[PDB]
């Protein structure tokens, strides 16, 4: 699992974005 | 290696301090961050347990309580939760259940704590004995007080434990906070305490 550097929200590798803010992914 | 880190959400009518509760603590004051696609600034707490540095990330609001509820982006994988109130205020704790509810409803049993802020002030409106809710369910509740930083810790300490399992954690250091910028009485502080204990043992 990555992590959103603008929430700091521990998204899936399937998640390409955030399941949160709808924040790309790096 | 990998970190430990949860997603705190931090509800209740807005005046009741909840900004002026997760500033408390500098570092996560100074990192804190900002979702402007959802108007949330971002805080990560470390605390140091016995067993490690554990970090809350507490998701706190740019005011939109004061007009209607959050939208489910804010509550999304929440994975533990301090419902606040003011001790001044009595329809702020009259709005508890409400956050309560708007929560559950998008966090299925995620581990809560009832918080009864501004206990630094005299005239107390919500005394101890009419704080029930917390009587039901899985509601660990504390008197707080952010600007003299009283039982600041208590709430995350209690979260901790349920999140990792682990009743024997401790905080081995007090993070670093700012300095109170009012004085909790220790006389206040103490019936405040014993109102609280004497209320557990008896309705
Ligand atoms: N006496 C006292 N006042 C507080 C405390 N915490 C917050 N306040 C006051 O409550 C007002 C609103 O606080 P704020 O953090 O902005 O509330 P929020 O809307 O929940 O984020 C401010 O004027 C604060 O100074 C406290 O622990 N004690
Ligand atoms: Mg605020
Ligand atoms: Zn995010």
């Amino acid at each position: 699992s990555w992590q959103c550097d603008t929430c700091l929200l521990q998204n899936k590798v399937t998640d390409n974005k955030c399941i949160a803010c709808q924040a790309a992914k790096l | 290696e990998p970190q430990v880190q949860f997603k705190l959400v931090l509800v209740g009518d807005g005046g009741t301090g909840k900004t002026t509760f997760v500033k408390r603590h500098l570092t996560g004051e100074s990192e804190k961050k900002y979702v402007a696609t959802l108007g949330v600034e971002v805080h990560p707490l470390v605390f140091h347990t016995n067993r490690g540095p554990i970090k809350f990330n507490v998701w706190d609001t740019a005011g939109q309580e004061k007009f209607g509820g959050l939208r489910d982006g804010y509550y999304i994988q929440a994975q533990c939760a301090i419902i606040m109130f003011d001790v001044t205020s009595r329809v702020t704790y009259k709005n508890v259940p409400n956050w309560h509810r708007d929560l559950v409803r998008v966090c299925e049993n995620i581990p809560i704590v009832l918080c009864g802020n501004k206990v630094d002030i005299k005239d107390r409106k919500v005394k101890a004995k009419s704080i029930v809710f917390h009587r039901k369910k899985n509601l660990q509740y504390y008197d707080i007080s952010a600007k003299s930083n009283y039982n600041f810790e208590k709430p995350f300490l209690w979260l901790a434990r349920k999140l990792i399992g682990d009743p024997n954690l401790e905080f081995v250091a007090m993070p670093a906070l700012a300095p109170p910028e009012v004085v909790m009485d220790p006389a206040l502080a103490a019936q405040y305490e014993h109102d609280l204990e004497v209320a557990q043992t008896t309705a």
